[PDB]
């Protein structure tokens, strides 16, 4: 478990600087929820270590907070919408005589598609993609140490 | 008895080489060498 | 769906501007039978501003080009009734004449360029 | 069985905070319905354990509650529609001069397609996808502990 | 045979609260019809056991009731439509200057396509999809119990 | 097909609003040769309310904006004949002028915003 | 043969309750036509038996009756159309300023395509699809009863 | 040879009730033509036997009658059209501001495509499709009767 | 860790020259965030070394700063947007009477798709692609040094 | 290391003749950056050497200069745009009643897609494509010198 | 007799290597070694 710092979180994301609209209890609760999507245990032998793990946890917390605060007060009727607001990437938009079309991200399952909803989720996905290079070797024993090779060595 | 874990976009491939033909080449060359020297191969190489 | 605000999510892509908006409260007289109106507490609102692009006319030697602006905002704003109108200024005071789908989730606006703003940090 | 905390549930979702519109008996009924979709037995040897199971159950309850809301006051005329309101992800929509198009999630069966109708369902699907990585090995005996390997070890 | 309870059914679906428009005999008849699509026999060894079975039965009954009540009073002429009202999933719609386009469900046969008609059918399909994971092994005998393995065991 | 209605299935997707609807029965005099109408049993109806969004004008140094609304409903609504039309109110009283495809399966509407509703839970 | 109950038939579908418009002889004739599409012989060893088979027959009768109505009075001018009314699933429709699009059912031959014309046909197709799971094995003898297996058993 | 009954034919299809426009001679001639597309002889061993045979013959006769009678009075000039009126399934139609789009039937040869022209042809196609399940085994002899199996039996 | 020079950073990008709008502490924070994505250890045996590594780090810092600006004051109303501004390549755009369409970059995962949001990200991706040509060979011993080849050489 | 000559650069690209808007310090800095995308080391054995290398470096420097100078003065507000101006090839355009559509270049990675942004990049890509014909043979020894061929030769 | 459960998008692949060719080259080199020492290979290696 990693101790959540409200001051650092507010410094990193100035859009959450308002203490009245964003109480500390909500941030702590969302951090507690987010520590289940990603393990909060830290060891030096992991892939996401220390500050990287902290950054991922903070980004996930911000993503959850934004998605949650979307519903409560947006529809001009206090979220009177029957089914709430559905998230997701917006490929195209149009307002009067202004039109924008964007590039669809390469989502292939629920995790990435959900992460693509908000910029914090996109940044988290990018960081995970960078850190995901390579692979694991789990089972095996050093069998080659028993045979002499090249220059009379066993390494 | 070990397992390697790779990404969905990653791939692995292997290649080999067949060495089941050098025998005839080597032995034919040695037979020709024995033929040049006017000596039976069973003495130069010690075996037919 | 006429549920969740569409202009709310659309503003997350295109990008908007910032205007100062003030609402009307009540009006009185000025011993000339002329109404003088008063507003209250201007605030900051996020909106998208468009063009309809005026062309002028003439009455006699007088050109009188009237300046127009089209504004999209997620506010339940009123242009005219038995009460007064609302005000805004991107750079100069304006007043609008229309309505839109306010009671669901968003509206649309107008604007005619009044003369100037006062100054002193654009009051 | 897992005890359902109504106070903490309303704490999690402020949009359901009204006790007049959402009686506690209705919430208990929906939790009892949702405990059949996902087994609520908790053991340390399950992949879903700890407060993650509570989060999943609460998200499913919220999804069911939102779908229920969509019917009787979603039409708001007593559900006078012949077939009732239908659920599902809305890829495109248009209201007047504003139009937006979103990205279709990768649904492959009834479960994921049904989940993708509301934000809570999407979050539950994402959490399940995160926790679903890996696999199981069921039948097996340690046959490799009978032979001497490498450095005279049996492990 | 499972005893149908009108009171619990009306509690579960408030849109069927009106006793005048929905007599008890009609509900009982539709439950009797629904007990042939899904077997009402119950045993602890079945995949669908417990009150999940009656949940599916109630959902199927509600689906049948909605589809049936569609025809009688739809076209403002007492169902004077020559061929009735056909069911199905509505992919897109438009009323004046409002348009909605939704995601088509993954239907492969008549059963799923029919179930996609109404929200109760969609819920039933989702529940069946969740409970359909795994497989059956029917024939076979424990042949492995006759040989000694690993630590001199026969299990 | 012009058989089973399309508005009924349309309301299963988009989502609607709720209005109170009362019909016209008969008419009498008030010893001034002025008709006064009678309405009976205002029931509850589900309909979709749309956007037409008025602009204002001038008679002479007066403004007089006309408030307008578009409504879609599956009901037989009459706007004018030798009898009188019906009423509604989303928030204030309203009256319409049109017809639509009632004798098959559904109709369409209009509305001009009358002043207010009485109150006491919006009578 | 199976006895056809006119009273119960009219009870099932209230839209056919008028005896003046739908004489009993017409219903009996259509039942006699429908008993050729599906065999009405009842045995405990069939997949379709009992009230399920009865409901199948009644649904087929209702489908035939509705299709007959489309021709007799769908045009209502005495069937004056040169080609006659044609049946089938309506993928899209438009009346004035309202347009609706539906999902195409998966029809693979004449039987399912013809069934999908009316809601009763769709219901019959769905019930047949539910009951159709599984398979048959006809030619066969208990060959495995002549050998001793596992625990000295022949079963 | 099945004897054509005019009274039963007129009872089955009320749209052909008028004797002035549909003389008996024309109906008999069209039945005589239709008894060649489908063999009119009956045996108990045939797949189509009993009332199904006469139902198929009546449907084919009605189809031919409709196709023929469309030609002579269509264009309000006694069929003055140079090439006549062509048949086929109407996928889409539009009259003013009324539009309908239908589902194309799965026709793969001339027979099915022609049958899809009129509702009687569609019903005939459906009946043939239902009755077409299975196959024929024509050549072969009971070889297995000469060997002893299982419990000393030769069956 | 490589020392971050604010002076030369502002020299490189004149658009960030204003110190009041972009305090040095914010720049240091974003550099500390960016050094987690790319390892800042410098050795002569890496693919990225010399000023290439610091150029990559500065470009990543600029990308993060630009996205932060887009979030904080892209809306400029305090980020009162429901989910915040989203990033990505803009395939097409239209403002009034002018429309422009561009070519979609070849993105294959979250990293490249996220990078393509801003010109600095595009430049960083291009430099990484240039430097990425070739490959590695890790486990190996000079087994070819023990034999005599061609001209009596062992090299 | 190739010494940058501002006089030759300004002679080659007259659009950069203005010394006020393009100080020599910026040109030198961009040359120092560009000497890292392409190695500035020169040897006679290299595929690109001498004047070809000089032209490549100059083209890359011009490309970088154009991309950089795009941002600072674009939107008539000193690059007040939140995310800057993105680059890329423009496959279509429209201004009033003038429209042009061009051919998309064959870009397959980030390097080529970035190079296609500006004409200098396109020319650099073309030159590299011309000079990229053929391949390298890195390992091997002259084994054929030990045998006699044709006319008693060992070549 | 053990079953591994995997996801739908998962995949598992196995590789094998063939080692039949080594015997011929080993015996050829040993025969050459015996030839150099001018002693029959039966004495050095115990068998032909």
């Amino acid at each position: 478990m990693v101790i959540f710092d409200e001051h650092k979180f507010r410094t990193l994301f100035p859009e959450f600087a308002d203490p009245a609209a964003y109480p500390d209890v909500r941030l702590q609760m969302y951090f507690d929820i987010a520590c289940e999507f990603i393990s909060d245990r830290d060891s030096p032998y992991r892939i996401l270590n220390g500050k990287a793990l902290e950054a991922c946890l903070y980004l996930l917390t911000a993503h959850l907070l934004s998605l949650s605060t979307m519903q409560v007060q947006g529809a001009a009727g206090g979220g009177v919408t029957a089914g709430g607001t559905q998230g997701g990437f917006i490929t195209s938009a149009t307002v009067g005589e202004v039109s924008v079309a964007k590039l669809a991200p390469p989502a292939k399952n629920g995790w990435q598609w959900w992460l693509s909803g908000t910029p914090y989720g996109q940044e988290l996905w990018a960081l995970l993609s960078v850190k995901a290079v390579g692979g694991f070797y789990i089972g095996g024993l050093p069998e080659r140490r028993g045979f002499r090779k090249v220059g009379g060595t066993f390494w | 008895h070990g397992v390697k874990v790779l990404g969905i976009d990653e791939g692995m491939e292997q290649f080999d080489t067949n060495l089941a033909d050098f025998d005839s080449i080597i032995m034919n060359q040695y037979q020709l060498v024995a033929a040049i020297a006017k000596t039976p191969a069973t003495k130069l190489l010690g075996t037919s | 769906i006429p549920g969740a605000n569409l202009l709310r999510m659309a503003f997350g892509v295109i990008g908007t501007q910032i205007v100062r908006y003030r609402k009307f409260e009540q009006r009185v007289k000025n011993d000339q039978a002329q109404y003088v109106s008063m507003f209250g507490e201007p605030f900051d609102l996020a909106a998208s501003v468009q063009r309809v692009r005026r062309d002028q006319y003439a009455q006699f030697n007088l050109e009188f080009q009237r300046n127009y602006v089209m504004i999209f905002a997620n506010f339940d704003m009123v242009d005219l009734d038995r009460n007064m109108a609302g005000d805004q200024f991107l750079w100069t005071g304006r007043v609008f004449q229309l309505e839109s789908q306010g009671s669901w989730f968003y509206q649309d606006g107008w604007g005619v360029c009044l003369a100037v703003d006062i100054g002193a940090a654009k009051a």
